[PDB]
Formats: C-alpha cells, structure tokens, sequence
C-alpha cells in the first residue's frame, strides 16, 4: 500500500550482456514511463505503458525493449549494453486522473570493460586534532574511503550505535584517483564533528560506514582477491579522554 | 437508462427530377441507446452499398446519423426508410415523399 | 535540445532568494514541472504549473511566460537543504512524456559567523603511519582548489551544520602517500587565507 | 462569425462481446474533420475533411495516440459506473462526452466547455468559469471531490482557452475555403390542396451553411408560434442543410401569409410570399 | 487536436 519500487538497486555488467530492470509502480498508479538519466544529464524518456501496451516510445534504439504485465508492473530490457548505456533509469509511475509522475528510487547501471575493474571501498577514521579540540573546544571526525570502482557508495556515519545526520558533510561526488584513466578508482571523504566534551567520553564510539554496491553471487570470480561483492566495510574510533 | 425513439426523414439531396441522378437520405436524430438498424428500400426491397455518417449526437445527448445512396427517381417507383430500433416494436417505415 | 538550462552550479547566499530560469521551445508545451535531485537520489516534483503566471507554495514560487517561453522557479529563505540539482521538465499537447532541462545544480553558501581558518592533522585510528589534512572554519568566500601534483588528493569544501550549537563549518581534505607531505604545505595551489592557524 | 471546433465521444459497452465499442468525431463548425472508430481496420484516428489530409504522420500519431487515451478512459469510466450504481456485468451502458472550444470574429478565446453523460443523462459538466464543476447526483459528487483533489479543471482550462483555440485557428486557414464560406440558402414556396377551405403553404430553404437559420410564418404580421409545422434541420450529404416550415391556411386567404427566412449568409432577413 | 490528459471517474 506505498510508492513506487525499482530493483535492482545498482548492476554491474559488461559490454555486449543483456539486462533486465523491473519498476513496480505507486498504489493507486497504472501507468509506468522509464527514463535514462545520464551523469550530470536530464532524463530522457524511453517509454510509457498504460493498460499493458506501450503507449509512447521516445527516441531510443531498438537494443530498448519493454513490457507492463497485468499488475501494472514493467521490465525495461536493453541488449547488446555498450559502456555509454551506464546511467541511473528511472521508472516513473502516474495515475489516469491527475497525470503527475513520481518517480522510483532508480537502478545504477554501470558497463564497464571487465568486471575486474571492479574494488570495493578501503576505509578508515582519522580521529581530531588535539590542536582542534585546544582552539576550538570541538572536534572533527573524517572518514576516508578509498580505492572503489564503480562510484557508488552509501557512506554514513554512526555513534554508539545510531546512525546521525547532525554534524556531518560527506563530499558530494566522489574523486578519481587516477583522472586520466577511464575506469580509475574513486575515493570520498567525510566529517563528522562533535564537541570536546563529547568526544572526549572515551564511552562514546563512533564508526564510519561505507556500503559498497558490487558483484552479485550470480557473477563468476576466478581472481585471487576477495569476490568484490556487494557489501558493507567500516572503520571505528572510541573517545578519549584528554 | 434513458431510452427515446427515432424521429425519421427520408428526403432527396437535390430536388428530385424523375431520370435525373440524386442521393436519397435518411436523417434518423433524437433516438438513444444507439444501436439502430437502417435500410433504404426501392419498391419494398433492400438497396445495396448504402453508407452512413459516423455517429454523433446533440445537446440533449440523444444520436443522429445519416444513411444515403445515388438514386435516379421515378414517378412509378417507390422508395422508403426502414427502421428498428429497441424503442420500437416492429420495424418503421417512412415512404418517401418528394416534397417533404 | 527541447528544454533549455543552465547546469551552474549557482550560489544563493543562505536566508536569500534564489532565482532559477528554464527556457522551451515547442509552443504546444502545456504542463510545466519542477523536479529536485539531491545528489546520489532520484528526482522528486515539487511544484506543477498548468497555467500562465506566478504560483506560490511555502517557499516556492513558480512563474510561466508562455508567450516569452521560460519558466522560473523562486525559493525564498534558503536552506542549505535546498542545495540540490533543480531539473524542470515540460509535457506537450500531443503525448504524455516529460521532455527534461539537464539540470541547474543549487549550492547556498551558508553565513559563517565567526570565521576561523586552520589546517589539522588527524591520524589514522588503526595506525600512526597513516594520516590527513583537514582544512576547516574558513570564510564560504574561499575556494579549494585542487592540486596540480597526482599523488596528493584534495576533496572540494563541504558544509557542516552541527544543529545543537546553532554552529556552521566548512571543510576540505588533503592525503598523500607520499613520505615527503606536510599538512603545511598541502593546500599550497589554494589561495591562504591570510594566518590560516598551522599548528604542527 | 464565431467558429467552434468541437469533440464528440461515445463508447457503448457489450458484455459477452468484447471491448466496448467507441466512437469519436471531430468537427469545426458544422464539418466533420476526424474520426475513430473502435471496430475499424486501421486503428487510428482518420481525415473526413480536404484540408485536415495535409497533416503529417506526427499529428496522426499523436491523435491516435490521446484517442486512444479516451478510449480507454471510457472502458474504466463504463466500469466504475457501474460499480456506483450497482447495476449488472450483462446489461448494456453508454458514456457520452463532448468538449470543445468557441472564438469570436476575432479569432479569440470566448468561451470553453466540457460535458458527460452516463446513458443518456447528464452526470458532470465543466461551468463557463472553467474551474469547478456541476455534479448530477451523489456519484458525480464523488468524482468531482477527486478532480478537485487532482486539479483536473487546471489542466483541461490550459487546453480549452490555449491549444483548442490555437488549433481551431489553424484549422480555419488551411480549410479556409469551405471552413470561411458561408452559403445562404437558395428559397422557394409550394402550395397543396387539402380538399375544401385549407391549403398547405411549405416554406423552403435549401443549399445552405452553417446550420443554423430561423424560419417563421407570420399572418398580417403577426408571429404563427403556434400554427407552424417545422422540421429539424437536416444534412444534405454534400456539406450543406435543408430546412422546411408549414403553414395550413384559409383557401383564397394566402397573401396575407409571409415566410421569414434568417441566415448568417443573407444580407437581410428574405420575406417570400405565395406567388401563383 | 484533442486533449491529452482526459481524466477518469
């Protein structure tokens, strides 16, 4: 009885595969539209489905299929993926009375060249500056998460067990490591800043979370490093007192 | 469930010249639902490739349509409007008449 | 190229009234959307227009010029939740699709109080031999500008609204693996704010 | 003169036989343009005039695309219906909705309108301000409470004032020649016995466009209101009306009767009297 | 040309 639902959430795949992407629309909606939303781009619409047919098609090449079953559900299908086909698609559900569309959470498409390419996150806590906390009677808190590929991350920030929003800035777009080449690593940093006092209760503990979107256990890993799953990978700190 | 009965006109396109080709027409207005079943008749019997006019209706939301073919009258024969409708219990007919 | 805007980013001063422009071309456009986009989210509507003229909604006003073609959206008393990538997006007589603008990107620069500008060194929790640079309480005014060198790493300012304390903060972050990196001279192609504190 | 153009639809429902059958007709002042028929080949919305066939294949998508639309608004709309009134899956409804658009000499926007039926009987209409509607019975309170909520009038005035009027003023110059023409009526008399003391004296108006028109007998002046046979004004076929008023009369008493004929296309009104 | 965003009942 809520909104509108998208799954998978992120997908990795390579040039030349076939992918399937399923939208489930908002409780009272019966018409789905899917967009493509390109890096730093507009969304470009793809198609919308009303009743089980396609209604309107947009400009998109044949490789975009799609389909809306009988509980008004859809698939978007795309063949033969090319690296340029990496881009947030965007499902899109309305109503046949009012027509506004509201849309999904999104799946993160990214094609890359070889699934070796991908890394999950390193990260680590660099705890304040005694120097901070002397002139400034506060203290900043930066977690790091570095070396991942491909650029989504969730990064958030938790103290004695609860995650918090207050006092945080995490960088809005994560960096390239290495800007000349294409399928570089990224890296992303974040604060959380606190008072003295409050860090210095060596009860209070504090940990930087970083969840990783990779490989499904649907993907072959024949490599001597960890299958770059999709998981989560944390660093800690405790207070201390003076 | 609102149900009205067809008014009928059976009239000629131009003034009727007995050898001389015309339409005849069938204006059936005012009737609703709209199933309806139109045929012009040449001396009581069936005229072919008879066309109609795309349903539509007026303010008070009751239908017309127009049924007409190329005619050439004559002063022996007849030709009519035959009807039916819900509305009406046995099929209606409208004997046309050159000056109505 | 149906739906015109700027990517920006564009600068509001935090509490002022931010003014964002969209421009179309196709005059059977009859319905007009405003869409926000935070960073790493999907878009979210805000605000429709279905006639000529100005729409107010809490801080938002809409307004459409048909005859001149664009279409504005006003958020008086800027929030630093209002910083966010504005999308607007138009629907024509003939169909049902949104044809979308690629986006202007909000930033409000937020009123920094009591300016204090200082570089800090933070080590690593697991280790000693690992460590980082930590610009913070300079002015909104100053900009971090990248570095030329590969190998040392600096991340963009960021703001930080720590809510208990009514207290606002800006922020930058400098690495390197390089054994010959100083904090001192991490933000060297950065314009110094005069006696930024390099405590040691 | 003023010109309106004008959408008409009809979908009639068929238990047991399928999709409901709709109709849609489209017209500009009293001349059909477009047409959709549910049960035809092509599936698309189809030209009925000379000057619509100059259209491209993005306005006939596009037109075959929202007339479908309704199409399918009407299935639903049947099926709701019937749901509020409780009525049965085997029994067999009608919708009927009507939109459009009318201008001045000008050209301008004059007024907008939008109205719907449930089989045969009003249900809700648009008012002339073009923002709250007019609800039949505690159904239509119902839908407009939603369209209130789905600001659904906002949406369809944008059209009515707007697009409607900008395409009827395309349509007007493209189809300038028959759309622009006015024709007025070509007149005559005729006079039949009813064997003693009364003779039918039958007013004619032929060949003539728009529709519209007025027809009055008057004896020694004064208006036959009561007296007068009229006949609804019908089509020719061939784009223009007829028209008829007849009068029963005194024998020998038949000049002090005079047909009044009023038409757009006449300069001033015609009178006509009985001329042996 | 007709409207496009004909509402439902």
């Amino acid at each position: 009885d809520a909104g509108v639902t998208q799954s998978p959430t992120h997908l990795i795949k390579t040039r030349g595969q076939q992918v399937t992407l399923r939208c489930s629309p908002k409780q009272g909606h019966d018409t789905v539209s899917w967009y493509q939303q390109a890096l730093g781009q507009g969304p470009q619409f793809i198609f919308q489905y009303y009743e089980e047919e396609e209604r309107q098609r947009g400009n998109f090449p044949d490789r975009f299929s799609g389909h809306q079953f009988p509980n008004y559900s859809s698939e978007l299908n795309v063949n033969a993926l090319l690296l340029g086909d990496s881009a947030l698609y965007l499902c899109a559900s309305s109503d046949t009375v009012s027509y506004e569309q509201y849309f999904g959470p999104g799946t993160r498409l990214t094609v890359t060249e070889d699934l070796k390419n991908v890394f999950p996150p390193e990260v680590a806590v660099f705890e304040p500056s005694e120097a901070e906390i002397s002139h400034t009677q506060k203290a900043t808190l930066v977690c790091l998460a570095t070396g991942f590929y491909p650029d989504h991350v969730e990064l958030s920030w938790w103290v004695n067990g609860k995650e918090v929003h207050s006092g945080v800035c995490t960088d809005p777009q994560p960096l390239k490591e290495q800007p000349a080449l294409n399928d570089s690593r990224y890296a992303l940093s974040s604060r959380l800043r606190v008072s003295a006092t409050f860090w210095q209760d060596p009860r209070n503990h504090f940990r930087c979370q970083v969840q990783f979107y990779g490989l499904s256990e649907n993907d072959e890993w024949t490599q001597d490093r960890a299958k770059p799953v999709t998981q989560i990978v944390s660093a800690e700190a405790w207070g201390r007192a003076d | 469930m609102i149900q009205r009965t067809p008014k009928i006109q059976v009239y000629s396109r131009h003034p009727a010249e007995n050898g001389k080709s015309n339409f005849l027409n069938c204006y059936v207005s005012g009737f609703h639902p709209s199933d309806i079943e139109v045929d012009l008749l040449k001396n009581g019997e069936r005229i072919e490739k008879v066309e109609h006019s795309d349903l539509s209706f007026s303010k008070d939301w009751s239908f017309y349509l127009l049924y007409y073919t190329e005619f050439t009258p004559t002063e022996k024969d007849e030709y009519a409007c035959r009807v039916n409708h819900v509305t009406l219990s046995q099929p209606k007919i409208v004997k046309w008449d050159r000056d109505m | 190229k149906e739906v015109e805007q700027n990517s920006g980013p564009l600068s509001v001063p935090e509490g002022a009234i931010a003014s964002l422009n969209c421009t179309y071309s196709d005059r059977g456009s009859q319905s007009f959307f405003w869409y926000r986009q935070y960073s790493g989210k999907s878009p979210e509507l805000i605000m429709f227009i279905y006639s000529n003229g100005d729409k107010e909604d809490g801080r938002f006003t809409a307004q459409l010029n048909k005859a001149s073609q664009y279409i504005s959206l006003l958020i008086r008393d800027s929030k630093l939740s209002d910083s966010a990538t504005y999308l607007c997006a138009v629907r024509t007589n003939s169909g049902y699709a949104l044809n979308f603008g690629k986006g202007t990107s909000l930033l409000v620069t937020p009123h920094i109080q009591k300016p204090d500008p200082a570089v800090y060194q933070l080590r690593d929790s697991k280790s000693s031999d690992k460590s980082v640079c930590l610009f913070t309480d300079f002015d909104s005014q100053t900009n971090v500008s990248q570095s030329k060198d590969s190998d040392v790493y600096i991340t963009d300012k960021c703001v930080l609204d720590m809510r208990s304390m009514d207290f606002k903060s800006n922020s930058a972050v400098a690495w390197s693996n390089k054994s010959d990196f100083a904090c001192a001279n991490a933000f060297n192609n950065s314009i110094i704010p005069e006696d930024t504190f390099f405590p040691s | 003169g003023s010109h309106s153009m004008r959408y008409f639809f009809t979908s009639v429902s068929r238990p047991g036989r399928g999709e409901p059958r709709f109709i849609a007709v489209g017209y500009v002042d009293d001349t059909q343009f477009v047409r959709f028929d549910s049960d035809a080949a092509s599936q698309r919305m189809e030209p009925r005039a000379p000057w619509i066939e100059q259209e491209g294949p993005e306005y006939w998508d596009g037109e075959t695309r929202k007339v479908k639309a309704h199409s399918q608004t009407h299935r639903v709309d049947l099926g709701t219906l019937r749901g509020y009134y409780n009525q049965s899956e085997a029994g067999s409804h009608t919708v009927q909705r009507m939109y459009g658009c009318d201008v001045g000499s000008d050209w301008r926007f004059l007024r907008g309108y939008h109205q719907y039926a449930y089989d045969g009987k009003d249900y809700i209409a648009l008012k002339e301000d073009l923002r709250s509607w007019t609800a039949a019975d505690m159904a239509a309170q119902t839908t407009k409470h939603k369209w209130e909520a789905a600001h659904v009038a906002e949406q369809l005035r944008a059209y009515l004032e707007g697009t409607c009027v900008e395409w009827l003023r395309r349509y007007l110059e493209n189809g300038k020649e028959t759309l622009q023409r006015t024709d007025a009526p070509k007149t005559h008399m005729t006079h039949h016995a009813v064997s003693d003391h009364e003779a039918t004296l039958r007013c004619w108006a032929l060949s003539f466009y728009p529709a519209e028109i007025t027809l009055t007998w008057q004896r020694d002046g004064e208006d036959q209101t009561q007296d007068t046979e009229l006949v609804e004004t019908r089509p020719a076929g061939d784009g223009t009306f007829q028209k008829w008023a007849a009068v029963v009369v005194p024998s020998g008493q038949e000049q002090r009767y005079t047909c009044h004929v009023q038409h757009e296309g006449l300069p001033k009104p015609l009178t006509l009297r009985w001329e042996p | 040309s007709l409207f496009n965003t004909i509402a439902v009942l």
